[PDB]
């Protein structure tokens, strides 16, 4: 989930 | 004029993916399908990138964009490598990654060789239909909207719309003659059964996966981080029918 999801908040 | 949709989708397409599989080892179960692993934890990054550049798809809710991915990684994924088998190798084997081809010996070694047998089917289809590459594109960018909660999605209604507006965009680029309308009905209507038809393997390769991960420290498969994760907590979500895919046909 973190990893996942990490690639959504950067540069959003 | 000039559109702008597909011009997109042809910018966003990922590239060449490879799986990381040292071809020197023998063809052992372990080591298929711990590469394919770490293929699909790989390729998994590229689907995030490409459906975040996606047209509207940032509209979505946050939780939705994350939800989608989950659910369609594996029909995306499949359609895909169907398509780069049928480009690379006419569909006589299963082009995984360059360095990840599967010969008949390894869907014999992998365990899952009638999976295989319905992805090479699947492959062969953009051949027997004779798939435009315009068409390929906009069938799997609508594969992302293809499956979601009976619950709902966060803001269903957004999602709706894009939706339809993808499938609008399929209809737009279907390989027909105007002159004569039954043919580009008949067109449509062979398109979604395409898209159709993934949905059941991938519930097949959702199941296998499923209980590789359960059994994985008893048959030395590796799981990488990601992929543990969404096959423990979204993989059971579809496997005990609360996400389901979205059908053209009945
Ligand atoms: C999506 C992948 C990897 C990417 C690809 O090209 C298609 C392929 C289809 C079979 C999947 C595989 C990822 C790993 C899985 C899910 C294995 O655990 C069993 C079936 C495999």
């Amino acid at each position: 989930h973190k990893k996942l999801l990490q690639l959504l908040t950067c540069s959003s | 004029s000039q559109p702008i949709f597909l011009n997109v989708l042809e910018a966003i397409e990922p590239g060449v993916v490879c799986a990381g599989h040292d071809n020197n080892q023998p063809d052992s179960f372990a080591a298929l399908l711990s590469s394919l692993n770490e293929l699909g934890e790989r390729q998994l990054v590229h689907v995030v990138k490409w459906a975040k550049a996606l047209p509207g798809f940032r509209n979505l809710h946050v939780d939705d964009q994350m939800a989608v991915i989950q659910y369609s990684w594996m029909g995306l994924m499949v359609f895909a490598m169907g398509w780069r088998s049928f480009t690379n190798v006419n569909s006589r084997m299963l082009y995984f990654a360059p360095d990840l081809v599967f010969n008949e010996y390894r869907m014999h070694k992998s365990r899952m060789y009638s999976q295989c047998v319905r992805m090479r089917h699947l492959s062969q289809e953009f051949g027997w239909l004779q798939i435009t590459p315009q068409e390929f594109l906009c069938m799997k960018a609508l594969l992302l909207f293809s499956i979601i909660p009976v619950d709902g999605l966060k803001n269903q209604k957004f999602f709706d719309e894009l939706r339809m507006n993808y499938i609008k965009e399929l209809d737009r680029i279907i390989a027909c003659k105007r002159k004569n309308p039954t043919s580009c009905s008949r067109r449509f209507y062979q398109l979604t059964k395409l898209l159709d038809s993934v949905q059941p393997i991938a519930r097949e390769l959702h199941q296998f996966t499923f209980d590789l991960l359960i059994k994985s420290h008893m048959v030395s498969v590796d799981f990488p981080e990601m992929m543990a994760e969404i096959i423990s907590v979204q993989v059971p979500k579809i496997l005990s029918g609360k996400v389901k895919p979205i059908y053209f046909h009945t």
